[PDB]
């Protein structure tokens, strides 16, 4: 159950990168990007110065 | 896109269609309930939308506390005994505690579509029931429609689907829907032409023939409700702001600028002026809300207010483009990102109370603070300082203490009846009232009455208030604005232009009576009554006031016581104052 | 008339169910309608006249949008039986049209 | 079993993002985109008007 488990854990770092590039996707195309512005675009780178 | 559940989701309405517009009424007042014709987009919602916002609860308790509360009264020459009287309370109590129950399945309950659902208010913790029953407001099948806790027989709602997708028997999520009727018929429902002088267009909806269309959108979950978070349907006091500060916006020399006064009488999470102030930001984007957006939300700290919330750009030098003054909103504009340390990492669930870094995002930085201003005389306080335009990280702290909803809604008590008894402060002073005026204006007088203890009824004088003179701070919120009022109907209902008298019209108006109205100033003086007790600035307030009393015484017476108471205590202052 | 084939009015269907990312298996419950290539949305009602009728005054849809709204979409299944059943049927008119002619 | 799964859940919105974006890479290439147309181309941015 604990290496099942830790493994687990292991796609939840998945998982934690897999929406922060994407939240990081949201943020950026509202405003980076951012206001104001212008563009276109892209540029260059720047640078510074010294 | 997303979108499943009811019942803690919590919404609106959008009658929307002829005559288009959210469904609101402002104030408790209590008001000519209604809506709003002038409404705002889809996408684009008037600011009122924070009191339009309608909270989803399943029917509950529905029953005996109408029998409580219609054994409250009737009578000849007659009452009732006392072990029903009280026993009946432990009817009525109990059986709050019953709706206490159902509430707590409340959000477990998930609503399907066609489902008689019940539906409140939580800007005012009040739903609408009246009338059929109850008395009309006129129109061709006239009849009123209100809102209240009461829960009673008519709300309850209309089995609740119509037009063709989708039969009764089955979730309705997000839609437009056929809402409340009366047990007592009580469907269709108005959408109306119908308003009075004190506002623009402003209708509303019940009873009569008439198809419509409403419901609203995403608002509010069974994961955000409870508890804290940050509640973005419902945000609450503008501050950043550590520096023994929780600066927030305020007019001064007829300029609005953020700002707060010396000291803050120390500490800081301790109750202080209201000059917030507050609230609104989560969007995919639209104008749907919610709340929810947790730690990577990219959203507003806008105030009640009203205006922006802006601060943003490059740092005696000038500093145009920065700090809030004003609406509009919209746009993109000093949006801010927070910035929470918890344990720093990947962490994308839900803000509380402790509070970190805040940052504009299209200025990147960063909301500093201290560096002083002068605003010329004082000095005391001096302290405008800042609406922020950094360039680069540092120290102190954002966010809000979470405000228990109730006492806002104090201001919607409060601002609302300070501003709806301007009016009759209109009226009087011509000395025009209509006697469903003085009615009015005394019950929620009254109101103000009962707003002294927790106990909301009946005839109890004074002495009662004693015991809660010492208690509740409100005295204070009292002064923060609405005080400069009520002992100005003092003034001017006996003075401009010959209301009186001197102590002779004053009287033969008095003495042919209504009733309230001799002791309605004396109630008003009743209320400073409540009012002068404990804390020294509730008193300086009573400097004008005790010329009043020569017143017042014137018558018767008463015033016366107161013173014483104041014485016781105061012584011283007262011484111182017265012386012469 | 024909020609299918190509890319023209192909539909792209649009149910409520509980909205989100589902992918599996639209059913008897009937929702929104958009065509792709105008992404828009097959409206209805507002009514053209047929001359003479009146009854039924009623070709009115066959929709070019523009944007959104209400109407719900597809189809109660039928059982094969009984379309088996026109498959009994108009042909059985045709190949006795045939020997009609015969 | 309970936090296992409920990690699994989030495996399980992985599923239908990483699903949903390359559907949308079938929908997309063949029409936008749509128708007719032309172309080339671119362009601016546109716005718106006003």
């Amino acid at each position: 159950k604990l290496e099942s488990t830790m493994k687990l854990v292991t796609n939840l770092s998945g998982q934690l990168s897999e929406l922060k590039d994407q939240m990081t996707e949201q943020r950026k195309q509202k405003q980076r990007i951012g206001l104001l512005g212008h563009p276109p675009h892209m540029n260059v780178n720047p640078q510074q110065p010294a | 896109m997303s979108s499943f559940l009811h019942i803690g989701d919590i919404c609106s309405l959008y009658a929307e269609g002829s005559t288009n517009g959210f469904i609101s009424t402002l104030g408790l007042v209590d008001d000519r309930c209604v809506v709003q014709p002038e409404a705002g987009d889809l996408n684009n919602p008037p600011k009122k939308f924070r009191d339009c916002l309608f909270k989803l609860c399943p029917m509950n308790r529905y029953s005996a506390q109408k029998q409580f509360w219609k054994a409250a009264k009737p009578g000849a020459n007659s009452t009732t005994d006392a072990v029903l009287l009280n026993k009946l309370h432990h009817a009525a109590d109990l059986e709050k505690k019953q709706n206490e129950t159902e509430n707590r399945k409340l959000l477990g309950t998930v609503i399907q579509y066609g489902n008689v659902i019940q539906l409140l208010h939580l800007k005012s913790n009040k739903y609408l029931t009246v009338n059929k029953r109850l008395p009309a407001l006129l129109e061709k099948n006239a009849m009123r429609v209100t809102l209240d806790e009461a829960g009673n027989e008519g709300s309850w709602f209309y089995i609740q689907p119509f037009y063709k997708l989708r039969s009764i028997g089955d979730s309705v999520v997000i839609g437009d829907k056929v809402v409340l009727n009366p047990v007592n018929a009580g469907q269709p429902l108005h959408a109306s032409s119908h308003q009075l002088v004190d506002n623009p267009g402003c209708n509303e909806v019940n009873s009569v023939n008439c198809n419509t269309s409403w419901k609203i959108v995403l608002f509010m979950k069974w994961s955000d409700n409870k508890d804290d978070i940050l509640k973005g349907g419902d945000v609450v006091r503008l501050f950043h702001a550590e520096q023994e500060k929780f600066l927030t916006c305020d007019e001064h020399r007829k300029k609005q600028h953020v700002f707060l006064r010396t000291t803050g009488r120390q500490s800081a999470t301790s109750a202080t002026s209201s000059k917030a102030l507050w609230e609104v930001e989560v969007v995919q984007h639209d104008p749907c809300r919610g709340g929810a957006g947790y730690w990577n939300s990219l959203f507003r700290f806008k105030h009640l207010a009203t205006g922006h919330y802006l601060a943003a750009e490059v740092d005696q030098e000038k500093m145009v483009y920065s700090l809030v003054s004003v609406p509009e909103g919209n746009d993109i504009s000093s949006i801010f990102e927070l910035d929470p340390t918890t344990l720093r990492g990947g962490d994308s669930l839900v803000p509380r109370n402790s509070y970190v870094r805040l940052r504009h995002l299209c200025t990147n930085t960063w909301v500093h603070s201290t560096n002083i201003p002068i605003d010329k005389e004082e000095e005391k306080p001096v302290m405008l300082k800042i609406g922020t335009s950094p360039l680069k990280e540092d120290k102190e702290a954002f966010a809000i203490v979470p405000v228990s909803p109730a006492e806002v809604r104090d201001l919607d008590f409060a601002n609302d009846a300070s501003k709806v008894l301007g009016s009759i402060a209109g009226k009087l002073e011509k000395g025009t009232i209509t006697q469903n005026e003085r009615r009015s204006v005394t019950k929620l007088l009254e109101d103000l009455v009962y707003f002294v203890t927790g106990g909301t009824n009946s005839g109890q004088d004074v002495l009662e208030v004693v015991f809660s003179k010492p208690n509740r701070e409100r005295q204070k919120l009292m002064r923060e604005q609405n005080i400069l009022k009520q002992i100005f109907k003092l003034l001017q209902a006996p003075f401009t232009d010959c209301g009186d008298g001197p102590m002779l019209r004053l009287e033969e108006l008095g003495d042919q009576r209504h009733a309230p109205f001799r002791h309605i100033c004396r109630l008003c003086y009743r209320v400073l009554r409540h009012s002068q007790q404990d804390y020294r600035k509730n008193q300086e307030y009573i400097a004008k006031q005790f010329g009043f009393m020569q017143k017042q015484i014137g018558y018767d017476v008463l015033a016366e016581d107161t013173i014483t108471a104041l014485l016781h205590n105061n012584r011283k202052l007262l011484e111182k104052h017265i012386t012469a």
